[PDB]
């Protein structure tokens, strides 16, 4: 219990270049330290061991090195069968810690998102309930800020929203912030509004 | 082949207990010390249970530390990990991984069963309410439409999205469900020109075997 850092979250990558994911250990732990691959659908697979050790089967593109607090994975020549989740842990010292990850997204060009806003419907408000729902279509980076102002007012804390994982032919994402109030805090109010802040252009939009 | 299948999550309530076991096949099971990681998503991976080649020593993390059990059958290849007193956290997909006897006491996991997911949830299984996300005529986009299905509040997961099973402007995105407080929610929106709409009608099928079926817009 050596708690194990993986300082980056996310490598945008493109295929064929090298990746460097690293990961650091709170104390010395010499060696002990493996890399393992969780593929889209949860399946792991051990990479690395003992730092540098390739399991059979594991494609030579892999290398482990390390300094004793030190550890890093480098995919030489990345390939799509490559677009995972990678995670170091320490087998020295009990509990044996794992880190937090590291998910290769592919790099492309800004898209810019198609926003949408979708008022609530009759059997819901029927039900007393009101979720209006914001859609950003399409886009990319993943980084998007979404705003909702009802009657101009900045909502904090109602809204949830759920990200797409990036598109397998097109390397998109789309994500929907949904607003969830009560029919009577709902009909208190006349503007809804979803304001969208993203690398898509130097403007909001509504 | 090596192989490892868990058999046993579920919905379970808080107190209660459950068994796990996870069948080895491929390997002489008798030779390998076998755990049992648990990932518990938003959170990560998680170490939780070591039981040695036939059960002399055992550790447990500290968290689930009193309360579960791992042990083992080794003529029926056959490792197990009974849990008592389950809380809200220890939701999660068990993996049983195999210990793998390379370095000396270097800890690793070589292979690793599919997992089995563990729900503790006071909540009680619903089929969801589904209902229309609308797009106004010529919607939207100039040139093109947004439709979509919220289904919202069900219990467990999951529940099953369709549409228009065929070609174009089958541009589906069904939004991971998100757990609200008790239940979870979920949209599905598909893309379709703005043309579309009035001219032909769309319907979205949701399902959830924990009982539901609706098919609606």
């Amino acid at each position: 219990d050596i708690q194990m850092t993986q300082i980056t979250s996310s490598l945008s990558v493109s295929l064929g270049d090298r990746v460097i994911i690293s990961c650091r250990a709170s104390q010395d732990i010499g060696n002990f330290l493996n890399w393992y691959q969780q593929k889209p659908d949860g399946s792991l697979k051990l990479l690395i061991y003992y730092t540098s050790r390739l399991q059979s089967g594991v494609p030579s593109r892999f290398s482990g090195w390390g300094s004793g607090t030190d550890y890093s994975l480098t995919i030489s020549n990345l390939e799509e069968e490559d677009i995972a989740t990678f995670f170091c842990q320490q087998g020295k010292t009990l509990p044996y810690t794992f880190g937090g990850g590291t998910k290769l997204e592919i790099k492309r060009t800004v898209a810019a998102p198609s926003v949408f806003i979708f008022p609530p419907s009759d059997e819901q408000l029927k039900s007393g309930t009101a979720s209006v729902v914001c859609l950003l279509n399409n886009f990319y980076p993943r980084e998007a800020k979404v705003q909702w102002k009802v009657d101009n007012a900045l909502q904090s804390g109602n809204s949830q929203e759920s990200v797409t994982e990036q598109d397998s032919k097109d390397s998109t994402y789309s994500l929907s912030s949904t607003l969830t109030l009560s029919k009577a805090d709902y009909e208190k109010h006349k503007v809804y509004a979803c304001e969208v802040t993203h690398q898509g252009l130097s403007s909001p939009v509504t | 082949d090596v192989q490892l299948v868990e058999s046993g999550g579920g919905l379970v309530q808080p107190g209660g207990s459950r068994k796990l076991s996870c069948a080895a096949s491929g390997f002489t099971f008798s030779n390998f010390g076998m755990h049992w990681v648990r990932q518990a998503p938003e959170k990560g991976l998680e170490w939780v249970a070591y039981i040695s080649s036939g059960g002399s020593s055992i550790n447990y993390a500290d968290t689930v530390k009193g309360r579960f059990t791992i042990s083992r059958d080794n003529p029926k290849n056959t490792l197990f990990l009974q849990m008592t007193s389950l809380r809200s956290e220890d939701t999660a997909i068990y993996y049983c991984t195999r210990g793998g006897t390379g370095t000396r006491s270097l800890y690793y996991f070589d292979y690793w069963g599919q997992g089995a997911t563990l729900i503790v949830s006071s909540a009680s299984t619903k089929g969801p309410s589904v209902f229309p996300l609308a797009p106004s005529s010529k919607s939207t986009s100039g040139g093109t439409a947004a439709l979509g299905c919220l289904v919202k509040d069900y219990f467990p997961e999951p529940v099953t999205v369709s549409w228009n099973s065929g070609a174009l402007t089958s541009g589906v995105h069904t939004f991971p469900a998100v757990l609200q407080s008790g239940l979870y929610s979920l949209s599905s929106v598909v893309t379709v020109p703005s043309s579309s709409l009035g001219t032909q009608t769309y319907i979205c099928n949701v399902n959830h075997k924990p009982s539901n079926t609706k098919v609606d817009k």
